[PDB]
């Protein structure tokens, strides 16, 4: 967790994170991409 | 506009010729509609995504832009002359062939890249589970990072780079909300890249999930369409082909399967034995059809299969009737003169083949499992074939014995060895058998409340019945999915089959007194029953004798319902029971906020 | 590289592991086998004892090493590679490396 | 927008009244959104691309632009006046009701003239495996064709057209590619019609196939959020409408079944014998309970099914106690005045009724298989009604035999004809049973390890054990499926596991010496064959006694790991021991290779 | 585009890193590009439909237009600063993180209301079909209605909105068409919202249904790609997750299967018994390995799973020699010096360990079902586990009985309790078995064809076998179902092997008289069968001796050409036998007329 | 294979025809086109 500074907007260890789920925003990225022959053209 | 661009070759007149694609050096424009720069967008935005771990780590290269795999030509983009005519594009956003190409292998050199450190994330993610389906729920920041200090494993990717993945991170798990640097406080609001996305499937307490319920019914859609669930009752001739019999070889117990419960399978009905013989390999052997009936599996009504007899763990009492021991137990074929159940005596019987025996006499084959010898488990097996049985009206499956020599002993005996485990296999699907003969088409109604209760459990692997029963069990998990067959909701599905009670017991009603003016409350619940019995044992709608789900309305009345049904859900379908299904996601996060907050006490 | 064409393999082939999956019909052990026998501690001829059948069942059809033995003569370069003679093996550069050897009539039985 | 146009009926001014849908001749135009252009372009563009067969066949009619169906009308284009007022779109492209039906027929009448010709050009092209997965590979095309004159049976369409067919192939089969007319030599680069598309399928060495790994990924998304995967082992009361059992009749062997693996099933476990009598068509039977225990199906705790028990294959002794034979065997119903296992003599048991009985006595039934006479395999079967037995506290089914005159002989027998294989099959799903009670909603949590190793395959067709391991089931095949719980990769799943095992074992050492830091190696492995051992047998997850699994935290933490980690998997998820896969496609190819090497030699 | 949007936050000049993601007071506004608006579009517009209902009920709040939880912002918008700063959009379409809240819990609450009140208006639509597929078909409109006023409960809502849930209904069944106010009259055409979707899934008698067809192809495509049945037969080492092996706890009968026949299983074949001794708890019992081989599941090569052995139903002879009652049947591991089938005398038995034995002797686990007292269904299980046998070359696990005192009359008994039903479960699913040994990775092709009839389904739970079976399965119903492997279209599955057959038979044909050209008419016809044969049962492709189908081309060249021949069906595949399917589909819509006839006459 | 002409761009026994796979490009058509109820509109 040693800080970094710039290489990201974000300290993981950085002032007051916080890990915290809500029901309401499901994490996540993007898995089912369409590619089949039909749906991809 | 869709399909490579053309231009006109001969030169500003395009007509239905004076196309011609334009390709070249980097070889052909393909036009990039409008969709089709959703996925690429989609699948490089998913790339972006990983920027800050790129750069830590020295790979990557920038991020990648689409814009720098097409151009802007413009010209006539069609699948063909003439029909590319009817399509004039300017500036549009073509990719050349060879474009096409690196997008390609970029997409999947990054997708290497990613997909392992996105690996790396994930273990030491998910290894806290930043996703809860019912309010809230935190964990105090500092113990769970100092917690994870601990648990990753010294191989991870998430300990060289903390806040380089945790950057990566933001952007996926709407849990971890990075404190904001000139206000030192959280957000309230979660920003990950997936904004709408996961939005769209957090579990919405009105409706269990948009993105669940939604599938549930394309998917059974799907099917409704796909393997011809419509039409699951059809009174007319259809090719075995459209009920699409694949992965079938169904296996049985002969020697107890009666003769009029499965036209396939003839018995030996005579008074006393029929001792026959056979030279088999040299030494002579005698068949035996010994004194009770020995049912055989007829030739005929055989779609040429791979009968496989097993015979194992049976008994084989050869201790007792030492007749029994030293005959080589083999599945063999019988051809009778006269029809068999008139077949008397041993002149009667035209020939035997040994179309396969078990070499070693049975006292090899055995093996003692407190007195009683079983069977050391090995498969006889033929592979009957149509023709080879042609014009030769009777002919027989017999899995007997071959005694190398009849005596007292084996008088009351009878060495079927049928009552072992036979697994026919249909080995040219194009051909059905039906009430014993061979066809190649069904006429499914007719399959329906036809059969016995057991006249289906002994179906012949790959059979009308048996075809008839594989088509209604789809639509039996079309139903049982998709519809809600299985609650006091008197759901579409029992409710075109009310219809069906009402309809029908009214006329019957009609001439004479009409003392009884239809129930309706007893209909309805009735009619429950009789599309809940049917979601559960899809197989029983072919036994004569089922209440309602046997008469010829139902089932063809069934599917067009739950047909029309799925083809209208909405998206909250979900709303059924979202209530205590509610409950019981609150009940979850109330004891995963439980872990949190050990958590956040063991691990300061 | 075309995977196709190029692929690399990582671990040393002295390792029985190292041998699961690897199946090209031609190997050579050049610059190598004379520092894998210095370096698993072993005996020259020992050492290809185990490697010769290794590339039979990788399934190779040749097979090129640069094996290190006297085959000329037991006479060695005054600056270039000393020929121990109590331990078969060599010096080349004196010092700057020591690899096992083999003999001719020996190793080529 | 969307929906169909409406405009200003009124004129003018458009409020949400003054609106109409606007109707006419040809039907309502219906707006066509920029995606839905895509699908009937997509589909013409799939036709017009068989244009060369087309003209050669003189059928068809020109190539089909989606242009020629469509209009070019303008108003307000929504759902309903109300919402159709905020979507003024000028110039839309709108296809009217009339013409949605040709753009409709005609893509299905082409469809088919295509779908022909497109089987012909494809047992012809696949004859010839066109696609290869690692590399390239080619077979000189003299030889090729001269060979394909050949194999091609005489009732193809590629003999009638080579090249009228070849055309329409080079745009479908980038393996194919034709040699220039102006340098006489290939190009390097295939272009088929389907450019994108058929780059984005390639296998890519990189990762497995992005096709592939991205559909595995939203298919098992699908299910977690459909079936309900999520909330497997909630904590409170859910309908068992919410486990969707369908297709759902488990068969057994009680008169085997201890009473107390399986509540559902009583036994009378009395001294001596409790010959009854009962008045069964005219003739009067001995119902007899004999010497043994006699497990009978309980009645209460058993949800109105079809019980139907098949009694074949069985011993049946009619050889020695001659008593046996004569006797009917049939399942009957037994009322009892005290509870069973209570019950010690025939003036304790009620009334005995003889619910399905097997017409002719146990001697023609028979057939003997080697001196031991079995059962010609028969269904006796009743139709238990939750409600038939409503305040009678205790009845019992049994599958007896009824004697018709019981003997000495007799006397150490008991006909309990239950050693069969007994198929109930629950007829009405929404009722469940538990326990030995019937109920409307299970409790997840509380069947997990609570049943013990055969108080889980003794289970009752549909109740909370055997609906709480056809739902975990489905989220065995997640993961199973998506996630890698079969690798060394310590996977999100496992990881899910190994942060409760520490949790866990974590606060099990706060207080007292702490001589034991955690572990985590060692947890780390644990938990791998924890969430490993699910994936294999998910039903152990139920039986006391199971190591990890079976802690309230686990699956409840499984599952929920699981599911973000689907939701996440990228689509490069198939870079996943994509080395040795790609070894293995490369050795496919080398394989392919040499086929069409001969190809080349025989047919010169 | 794609993203949050963000802007120069330094303003002016946009670096790349100038950018920001403009977050504030609503969130961050994230870019809603063409495609996603098609889906808040299409959902909100499927719930302005039921606008009818919203005010008859005074629920709702006036039609939802999307464009009220968007804005018209403007800036660069990507995936992160790098590549944002290449999609410079102008007055753009963005969605704030507060408002993608709202369309979000909008578009849920509002699907709760219509979720129900579409739920009533069902059960009284599909209530009486209005879903056919041939031609048409009316039911006078009076009947219909005075008809539903009947059936339809007491609780549904179309009987308190007849024309509030009718103008809604109007919009989702073009099965009722209102009658025009203006003439009195229907319209011929019918105006459903779902216009285009609606005619697109209409049984177009030309091909089946484009809906399905299409979708029973992609779904296809989907599983060849994933699961990976593309490199089924390949050549070369495969990680056993490659595999996705789960849900796989397969069951045997040992003591029965041949120890060559699956070599997780040796047998004490040695002359005489050799009873050894044990102290367990306390009392001193006799293992016997009585008169019989003895066979025993060997525990090298036995993949550290869950051995349950079951010992039910079977016989248990305690009746005759007593010796064996008393005896605690249980589950014993021993290990043996010389290797066994070479063990001869007591002496060579190294140890005996009781890894779980059974509470209470033989004589309460018993249970008389007819003179034969058989064994109370119960469940005896060690969990071994690959090292705590390490070292131990030879160790043996044996389910035998433990007599407390062996006699004469046990001195032909041989009490191995292995002919019960034991059911390993693997439990490590990365670790896998062939040919006895414990591996990482299989070879697939090498599992072809190399089995014995048997060497199958004598597999062990788990290993390549069941593995290169799980696998075909997979490939045998993707082939089962899209492509038509049974009926005479000589398919693009059939036709991969005819091609090799060809290439084969000739060459085998070069060198020497030539006089047999190939056939090929008889070449197609083999190779039918062959792909038939596997599709019917895709195990045989593992047995030694199966024509055509083991030679090493097959299969291999099966899938690879299936594979192609799935990305091609066009959509119009269902043209196969779409006559029949269509004249069986007019088959019921005359069936059906004939049930609106009655609606239409008894309710008049 | 005779000679055809124009009908068609390409003679199929034409001059310098080439089969060559290529793990590269695949060959697909357009089976997966999307037309259900939902996703059609
Ligand atoms: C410094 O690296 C100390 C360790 C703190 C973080 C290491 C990784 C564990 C936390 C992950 C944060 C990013 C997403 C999980
Ligand atoms: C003339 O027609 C001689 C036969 C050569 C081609 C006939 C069909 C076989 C080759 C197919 C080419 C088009 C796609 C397979």
């Amino acid at each position: 967790g040693n800080v970094q500074t710039s290489v990201n907007t974000y300290n993981i260890t950085g002032d007051g994170n916080s890990f915290t789920p809500t029901s309401d925003m499901t994490s996540t990225a993007a898995p089912a991409i369409d590619l089949k022959p039909g749906v991809l053209n | 506009p869709t399909g490579k661009l053309w231009r006109p070759v001969g030169t500003s007149v395009a007509t239905i010729d004076s196309l011609a694609i334009v390709s070249d050096r980097f070889g052909q424009y393909s036009f990039v509609n409008e969709g089709m720069r959703e996925t690429f967008s989609k699948a490089l935005f998913d790339i972006n995504m990983w920027q800050p771990l790129f750069q830590a780590t020295k790979t990557g290269c920038g991020p990648i832009v689409l814009s720098s795999f097409t151009t802007t030509t413009s010209g006539y983009v069609g699948a063909t002359a003439g029909d590319a005519l009817d399509n004039p594009v300017t500036n549009g956003v073509f990719i050349s062939t060879v474009q096409i190409m690196n997008l390609q292998r970029t997409i999947a050199a990054r997708m290497r890249d990613v997909a392992l450190w996105q690996k790396h994330l994930d273990t030491a993610m998910t290894m806290l589970t930043p996703d809860i389906s019912a309010g809230s729920a935190s964990c105090n920041w500092k113990s769970l990072l100092a917690f994870a200090k601990d648990i990753l494993p010294l191989d991870n990717l998430c300990l060289t780079y903390p806040n380089e993945f945790y950057n990566v991170a933001i952007h996926r798990y709407p849990a971890l909300k990075p404190g904001n640097p000139d206000t030192k406080l959280p957000d309230a609001q979660a920003h990950p890249l997936g904004e709408v996305a996961g939005a769209f499937n957090a579990a919405t307490s009105e409706v269990g999930s948009l993105v669940g319920s939604s599938s549930t019914l394309s998917q059974a859609i799907s099917t409704m369409a796909g393997k011809d669930l419509d039409l699951i009752e059809a009174d007319t001739p259809l090719p075995v082909s459209v009920f699409t019999p694949s992965l079938a070889p169904r296996s049985y117990r002969p020697a107890f399967i009666k003769p009029e419960d499965a036209k396939w399978i003839a018995e030996f009905n005579n008074s006393s034995l029929i001792r026959k013989t056979l030279t088999y390999s040299g030494a002579t052997y005698t068949v035996q059809l010994g004194p009770g009936p020995t049912r055989v599996i007829d030739m005929n009504a055989m779609i040429d299969s791979v009968l496989t007899l097993d015979v194992s763990g049976t008994i084989l009492p050869y201790d007792t009737n030492p007749d029994l021991s030293t005959s080589v137990p083999a599945f063999v074929l019988i051809q009778t003169s006269v029809p068999i159940q008139q077949v008397t005596t041993a002149a009667n019987i035209t020939a035997i083949t040994v179309v396969s025996a078990a070499g070693a006499s049975a006292i090899n084959l055995a093996i003692n499992v407190r007195g009683q010898p079983r069977f050391n488990m090995l498969h006889l097996q033929a592979t009957f074939e149509r023709e080879t049985i042609t014009g030769i009206p009777y002919i027989y499956g017999l899995g007997t014995f071959l005694i190398p020599s009849p005596t007292s002993s084996s008088n009351f005996s009878n060495p079927t060895l049928m009552d072992g485990l036979l697994t026919v296999t249909p080995v040219l699907l194009r051909e059905t058998t039906y009430k014993g003969e061979v066809v190649d088409a069904i006429v499914p109604a007719t399959v329906m409340a036809n059969q016995t209760s057991e006249e289906v459990a002994s179906a012949l692997a790959n059979d009308a019945i048996v075809l008839v029963s594989n088509h209604l069990n789809k639509l039996a998990n079309v139903v049982g999915d998709a519809i809600p067959v299985a609650s006091r909701t008197d759901d579409s599905a029992t409710s075109a089959i009310v219809s069906r009670l009402a309809v029908q017991h009214k006329l019957s009603q009609v001439g004479q007194a009409s003392p009884t003016p239809p129930d309706y409350p007893l209909l309805w619940r009735r009619a429950k029953r009789a599309a809940s019995m049917f979601v559960s044992n899809p197989s029983l709608a072919l036994q004569v004798g089922i209440p309602v789900l046997t008469q010829s309305g139902m089932l063809s009345a069934l599917t067009s319902g739950v047909g029309t049904a799925l083809r209208t859900g909405s998206l909250g379908k979900g709303v059924t029971d979202a209530s205590e299904k509610l409950r019981a996601r609150q009940s979850l996060t109330v004891a995963k906020q439980a872990f949190f907050d050990q958590i956040g006490s063991l691990w300061p | 590289f075309d995977p196709a064409l190029t692929a690399y393999v990582q671990g040393d082939y002295s390792t029985a592991a190292f041998w699961n999956g690897i199946r090209c019909d031609s190997a050579t052990a050049i610059f190598t086998i004379g520092a894998a026998a210095a370096a698993a501690g072993t005996d020259l001829i020992a050492f290809v004892q185990q490697l010769i059948p290794r590339i039979v069942a990788a399934g190779g059809t040749r097979m090129w090493l640069q094996l290190n033995t006297p085959l000329y003569e037991v006479s060695s370069l005054p600056d270039l590679i000393e020929i121990d003679l109590r331990d078969h093996v060599y010096r080349f550069n004196g010092g700057e490396r020591v690899e096992p050897y083999a003999d001719p009539v020996p190793l080529q039985q």
